[PDB]
């Protein structure tokens, strides 16, 4: 990284005189493709004698399907824990006078059949979902000419993809209710009923929650609104062109698809048997002699299923961690304003907007991110009347011969007064002190 | 990924000529006794089909069972016999006055007896008449002797190049597997030299042709198949770092 | 049976498969029906010598060893890679004879892993032989009252033979470092020696005829087939099929895939044959698994009730009877194949649940935003019954 | 040596992308921004502030007004020095820096050494020496023993990789905790109780 | 033995994929903990703290 040696200041300060409302974007997986595995269809296919061999071999696949069912139920539970959030389904606030803030591309439009916003549209376009997001029917796999697809092979080999319980449109409805409660109530709907509030003044309160008083907003309101709109448009364009929406979500989807394809392609492994074609074994060896090779194949395919389920459990542990993080960010930045540093954006968090994405959620973190720094000279506990004075929500910075008690994160110099500075302790005990004021 | 005896990519391949110089001054007929080793790759670039046979064996005489491949006009004749080859085997293409070919000389072996295998495949005719221009055909073969089986793989392709084995990828399809149980270590090619009335000396003349000998070595190859079962691409894992990563 | 418990709790369960058990078998061996020559192979007057062993093609044939039963009893009939019992249910694309005569005590040398003069200098069966070896005493045939001194065997050789590699040399072998220049002597050896099969010798010294039937089965058209009788063809039912020795269990359908002129079966991404060329009609039949994966059973609990619903995953409600092959299912299953409450979802076709347009909270998550619940219809529609309903989940 | 055996048996240790000196440079940059800007460099550009003032605001952030700091300023500094001096000394002799880090290093080394020692397991074969199997049996009869060894060593590798995946899951949990702590404890002042001390 | 492992299966691509994921995750852990900023600040020579 760039060397940025900052000159330590025994008596000087750098107060940023101009901020930058930046809409950072993060992408969090919330769920993974839940799958079901058939015991005999994968291990044996359509064979009565191989089924008997797998029956006398053991009962592994009841445990395997129990693990996979637990994974699927946890996927639904993660989706409830993040998207479901508030059950009260708030509809779009037709009154759109939000003080300049637009939300046009984040709040859904009824024009298109699906109540999915345009940013959500770009997100759903970017993630390919080339494995399970599309709808494939049994008639499609039954009738084919060129070559049997990967998905047809998985279906015919006992590998099925169970659809998520929450449809994408009702996921968008959860996100629309969250957005409506955020742009009409803000955060009060995360505790009880939604408490309506005009967006501008809850925005001012969200500044109040980062140490920047509301004196900033109503004085800069048009600039604030236009800055947020420009940021949302810029991230919209980058999402349209940079393909950054892939991120973690495309990696998760490709991971699941590649795991399923590995499971299918690993049916061609011999595992020490004469061949991986179970029917060639069954059509060339007597049941005694064929039992050795079929038991080798059963052990190999059972190990393949066990490995598949083992990294499915590990991947579901990762997905559950990310979904707990997504629920924490949903209930601490969409239902409130997190005071944790760098939890919901690089700068000082203002709010967040949930956006549905394939097997995940996108957070548009609105952050303060001050800039346009300016060196001043600072000295605490000014000595007036022989007593130290300390700045209540102030810094005691100086202009030329003029000392101003100043807000932390925004250069708004003000004159020293007793209703803004509190006195305690004799002066001269404090190390860096200077009065010449009040 | 398949471990087997392959022709390693970018291998050092022996190029041999068969050509007449200006006005029949320098004659290039070359039938060296090359080593078979672990099977070979043989490529022939020609305008007139002049490379018409092969000799396989160990001692290359009536001491040991030998193999002869003759791809003459009437047929392809594969004879595993005790071929007592003469010192300088070649075929002599007799040309009739009626613009027909009577290429029956058999200057390859002096005799044959007490032998096992005979084979004739695909009744077809192939001309050896002189054609103006450059080498118009490239014919590739892989010869192996594995588990008592003499395997030949072939690929035929019309190509127009100046010379020197045009660069490209060729996947040779299984041509014929022969149940000849013989030991093969050394081999030599059969060219055909022209006779008839090309020049009133009635000596020996040849047409332009080239043949290429490469050696199979035990490598690992990453092969790709299409739905037909045809190899459409191959990677030599030992060629270079990129191929090893592949 | 899927959960392995006589008591099932309320929910939805992915039953594996128990609907369909094929009741029909289909055999489609080609038109050969020609008795293969086993008198021109096994009943030959003279076999080759073990050093110069013969090898022949078998060509189009039915290979039924039953015809040889009252001809001779095969003392050795070890088979490799193929069980003898399956030899009558198979078709071979290529077959080779490899017939010769040895001594009795040397028949045990005709095996993949063997050492000895026969297994080192004469025959050398490979390690991946995948054919099989037939041997039978032939002291009645290959024995002269003065001893039959044909059937030469190579006694010395400078190196071990390679698999299936023949070797006729007639050279002179050097025991020591004294060249023979091709003449006999005391240190000079003729590498071949005659057996000398007298009739009244020990059973280890009596001749045995060995036929090493090396056969390979490829995707080429079948050449030799077993005695199995070709049945008819069933093209819409789950059956057991056996086309050219390639057995399986599935549904055969008319297919529009294109095979190579010499291709007998296709392959999937996995090692499963998804298409096969029926060698009688030469048509191409697609192969579909009998088992349909995706059937989920929705139960309110066995103690609560016994009525169930069935969700068929990613299928058309019209195609469900054809998808699960409802003709072969028991009528109690055929109740859930067709009916009136055959609600179609995005997840699949739900049969057995009365879809309602009301929006209740989820009880049993089905999929695609649809839930099922066991609701009291007795108090709803005059005198009705406690019943299962399906609906769109309430958010 | 153990490491020579691991290298000769296909087990290699890839060096971390960041060298220890780059790690030290990151930590020095963090310390410089923390003792010159305090926390403002975690959001935007570092904003210079004398240390005795960002410590006053850090008092302000725990309910103890700044009237406490300067009125005890010198003492505070010395006390911190005394405090730091104590961890200057105990860390030199208590071996507490081992803690869970030495446990992680020993766990990884023991896992690799276990993987190496599993090469002496027969797994039902005639011997664990693959060369003695290959120098006493023909390829057919050696197929069975080598396949048993392959299954055993593949299961050993699978167990090693699965335990490495679980270990990386817990290491990733601890690394997410460390990232959260350095974003809150170091880049700010966490209001969480018993999170940063 | 390499031929036997080749016909036996293709597990080691999966194993090396898992191990490569682990290694990349270790690098990403180090990046997310230690780096976390793209401005390298040098030591503040002015030591009056
Ligand atoms: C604070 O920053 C904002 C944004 O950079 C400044 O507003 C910009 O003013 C310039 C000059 O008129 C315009 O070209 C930009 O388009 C404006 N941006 C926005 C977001 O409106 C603003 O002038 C700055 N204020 C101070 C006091 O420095
Ligand atoms: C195939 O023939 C070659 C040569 O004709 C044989 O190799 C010779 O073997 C003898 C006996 O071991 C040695 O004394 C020679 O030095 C070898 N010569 C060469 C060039 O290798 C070879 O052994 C034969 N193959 C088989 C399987 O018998
Ligand atoms: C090509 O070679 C074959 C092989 O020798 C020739 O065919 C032989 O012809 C003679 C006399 O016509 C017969 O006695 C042999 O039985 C034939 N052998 C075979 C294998 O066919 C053929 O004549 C040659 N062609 C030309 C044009 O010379
Ligand atoms: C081909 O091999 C046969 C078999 O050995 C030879 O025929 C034998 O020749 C010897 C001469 O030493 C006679 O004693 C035998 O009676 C012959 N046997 C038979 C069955 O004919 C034949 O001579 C060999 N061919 C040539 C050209 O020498
Ligand atoms: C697989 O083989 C078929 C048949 O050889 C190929 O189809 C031929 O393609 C060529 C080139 O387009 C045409 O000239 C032929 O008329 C086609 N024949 C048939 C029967 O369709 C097919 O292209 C091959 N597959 C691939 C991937 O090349
Ligand atoms: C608060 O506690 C500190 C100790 O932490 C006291 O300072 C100590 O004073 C004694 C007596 O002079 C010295 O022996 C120690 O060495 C001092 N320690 C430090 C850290 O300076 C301090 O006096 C106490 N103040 C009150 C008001 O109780
Ligand atoms: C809000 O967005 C819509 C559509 O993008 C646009 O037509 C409108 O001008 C925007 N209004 C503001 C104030 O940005
Ligand atoms: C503040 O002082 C530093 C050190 O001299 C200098 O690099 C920087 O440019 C100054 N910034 C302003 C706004 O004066
Ligand atoms: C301010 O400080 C100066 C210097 O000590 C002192 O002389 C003056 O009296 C102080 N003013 C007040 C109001 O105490
Ligand atoms: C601020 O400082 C500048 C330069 O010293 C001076 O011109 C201006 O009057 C000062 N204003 C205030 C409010 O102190
Ligand atoms: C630093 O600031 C303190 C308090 O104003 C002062 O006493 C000290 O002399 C200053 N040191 C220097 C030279 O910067
Ligand atoms: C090819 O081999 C010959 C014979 O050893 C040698 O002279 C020649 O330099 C080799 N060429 C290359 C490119 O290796
Ligand atoms: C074949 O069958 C006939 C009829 O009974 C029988 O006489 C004959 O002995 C049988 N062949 C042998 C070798 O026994
Ligand atoms: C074998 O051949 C002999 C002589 O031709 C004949 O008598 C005998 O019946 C034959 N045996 C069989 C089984 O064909
Ligand atoms: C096979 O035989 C049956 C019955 O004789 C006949 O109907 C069918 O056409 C034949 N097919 C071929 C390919 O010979
Ligand atoms: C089922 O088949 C009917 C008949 O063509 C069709 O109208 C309907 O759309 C199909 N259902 C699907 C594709 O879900
Ligand atoms: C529920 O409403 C739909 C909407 O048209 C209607 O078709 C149906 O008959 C109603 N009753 C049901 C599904 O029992």
């Amino acid at each position: 990284g760039a060397e940025n040696s900052v000159a330590y200041s025994n008596n000087s300060i750098a107060i940023p005189t101009n901020f930058t409302i930046s809409v950072t974007t993060e992408i969090l997986p919330v769920s993974m493709t839940k799958t079901s595995v058939d015991c005999t269809m994968y291990i044996c296919g359509d064979s009565t004698e191989c089924s008997n061999l797998l029956l006398q071999y053991g009962s592994f696949c009841t445990q395997l399907n129990r693990a996979l069912t637990g994974i699927a139920v946890e996927q639904d539970k993660n989706t409830q824990e993040v998207f479901a959030q508030v059950k009260q389904i708030y509809k779009t606030p037709q009154i759109k006078d939000f003080g300049g803030f637009n939300f046009s591309q984040i709040l859904p439009d009824p024009s298109k059949p699906s109540k999915r916003s345009f940013i959500e549209d770009l997100l759903f376009n970017k993630v390919t979902l080339a494995d399970a997001g599309f709808i494939k029917q049994y008639g499609d796999c039954l009738g084919d000419i060129a070559a049997r697809d990967l998905i047809c092979a998985q279906k015919f080999n006992g590998l099925t993809v169970l659809p998520p319980l929450l449809t994408d449109e009702m996921i968008a409805q959860y996100t629309s209710a969250l957005l409506a409660g955020t742009i009409t109530s803000g955060w009060t709907f995360g505790a009880g009923a939604a408490l309506q509030i005009p967006f501008a003044m809850q925005m001012a309160y969200r500044f109040n929650g980062i140490g920047v008083t509301q004196n900033v907003l109503y004085e800069n309101q048009k600039l604030i609104a236009n800055q947020f709109n420009s940021a949302i448009g810029k991230i919209q364009d980058s999402l349209s062109s940079t393909a950054s929406a892939l991120g973690k979500l495309q990696d998760v989807v490709n991971q699941n698809a590649q795991a399923l394809n590995t499971l299918v392609k690993q049916l061609s492994s011999n595992f020490g048997a004469i061949s991986s074609v179970l029917n060639d074994i069954l059509s060339r060896l007597d049941p005694p002699e064929a039992e050795v090779q079929i038991d080798r194949l059963i052990t190999g395919r059972l190990q393949s299923l066990q490995t598949y389920v083992t990294q499915q459990l590990i991947r579901a542990a990762e997905i559950r961690a990310s979904a707990n993080l997504a629920a924490t960010k949903m209930s601490e930045c969409v239902l409130g304003q997190s005071k944790r540093v760098d939890f919901c954006g690089k700068g000082y968090h203002l709010m967040s907007f949930p956006q549905s994405a394939p097997h995940g959620v996108v957070f548009l973190h609105v952050t303060y991110v001050p800039a346009q720094e300016k060196n001043f000279t600072t000295a605490p506990a000014i000595c007036h009347d022989g007593k130290a004075h300390f700045p209540r929500e102030g810094v005691f910075v100086s202009n030329g011969t003029h000392w101003f008690v100043t807000q932390r994160n925004f250069y708004e110099p003000q004159i020293i007064t007793t209703d803004n500075t509190f006195v305690s302790g004799n002066c001269d005990v404090v190390i860096g002190i200077v009065n010449n004021t009040v | 990924l398949s471990q087997g005896y392959f022709l390693p990519f970018y291998s050092n391949i022996s190029w041999y000529y068969a050509l007449t110089k200006t006005n029949g001054a320098e004659k290039r007929v070359d039938n060296p006794i090359l080593d078979f080793k672990d099977g070979i790759y043989f490529a022939a670039t020609e305008k007139s089909n002049i490379v018409r046979g092969w000799i396989f064996g160990t001692t290359l005489d009536n001491t040991s069972q030998s193999l002869l491949i003759v791809n003459n006009a009437t047929n392809v004749i594969i004879k595993v016999c005790n071929f007592q080859f003469c010192y300088d085997p070649y075929l002599s293409g007799y040309f009739h006055n009626n613009k027909t070919w009577s290429t029956r000389e058999f200057a390859v072996y002096s005799s044959y007896a007490n032998c096992t295998f005979e084979y004739v495949s695909k009744p077809f005719m192939l001309d050896i008449s002189g054609k103006s221009g450059l080498f118009d055909t490239l014919r590739e073969f892989v010869f192996r002797n594995v588990d008592g089986y003499f395997k030949i793989y072939s690929k035929y392709s019309p190509v127009n190049v100046n010379s020197n084995l045009p660069s490209g990828f060729s996947a040779l399809e299984p041509l014929v597997e022969l149940p000849a149980g013989i030991n093969i270590t050394r081999f030599r090619t059969l060219l055909t030299i022209h006779r008839g009335d090309p020049m009133p000396n009635n000596g020996w003349t040849v047409f332009s042709a080239a043949y290429y000998v490469g050696y199979l070595a035990p490598r690992t190859f990453m092969l790709k198949y299409n739905e037909n079962g045809t190899i459409t691409d191959a990677v030599d894992c030992s060629l270079d770092p990129l191929s090893e990563a592949k | 049976c899927t959960l392995k418990s006589f008591t099932v709790e309320k929910g939805i369960y992915q039953t594996s498969n128990f609907r369909v058990q094929p009741t029909d078998s289909i055999v489609r061996f080609p038109n050969i029906t020609n008795l293969c020559p086993f008198g021109e192979v096994f009943n030959a007057t003279t076999f080759a010598s073990v050093y110069a062993w013969n090898r022949k093609r078998i060509s189009n044939c039915v290979a039924d060893y039953s015809v040889l039963y009252n001809s001779t009893s095969f003392s050795t009939f070890k088979c490799y890679g193929v069980s003898p019992t399956k030899l009558n249910d198979l078709c071979f694309t290529n077959v080779y004879a490899d017939s010769f005569v040895v001594r009795g005590d040397e028949v045990r040398q005709i095996a993949p892993g063997q050492t000895g003069k026969i297994a080192d200098y004469n025959y050398k069966l490979p390690d991946d032989f995948t054919g099989c070896v037939i041997a039978w005493n032939s002291n009645n045939l290959d024995s002269k009252v003065g001893g039959n001194y044909n059937y030469l065997y190579r006694l010395f050789r400078k190196s071990n033979l390679k698999p299936f590699e023949r070797d006729i040399s007639t050279e002179i072998y050097q025991a020591g470092s004294t060249p023979c220049n091709g003449v006999e002597g005391f240190n000079c050896y003729f590498p071949l020696k005659s057996y000398g099969f007298h009739p009244t010798n020990g059973v280890g010294y009596q001749p045995y005829r060995v036929v090493v039937l090396s056969f390979e089965l490829l995707n080429a058209p079948a050449t030799v087939c077993g005695p199995k009788k070709s049945t008819n063809l069933i093209k819409n039912k789950c059956v057991n099929f056996n086309f050219n020795g390639l057995t399986g269990t599935g549904v055969l359908t008319e297919s529009n895939k294109k095979f190579l002129p010499f291709q007998q079966f296709g392959r999937d991404i996995a090692d499963t044959t998804d298409a096969v060329r029926d060698p009688q009609t030469l048509e191409i039949l697609d192969i579909t698994p009998c088992s349909f994966g995706g059937v989920s059973v929705i139960t309110p609990g066995t103690n609560a009730s016994n009525q169930v619903a069935v969700l068929y995953q990613d299928v058309n409600c019209t195609e469900v009877p054809v998808a699960i092959h409802a003709d072969q299912l028991t009528p109690t299953w055929r109740v859930y194949s067709t009916g009136s409450n055959v609600f179609q979802t995005r997840a699949g076709c739900l049969i057995g649940a009365e879809h309602v347009n009301n929006s209740y909270e989820c009880d049993i998550p089905i999929g695609a935003g649809i839930c099922a619940s066991y609701q009291t219809q007795t108090n709803s529609r005059s005198v009705a019954s406690q019943s299962i309903i399906a609906y769109t989940m309430s958010l």
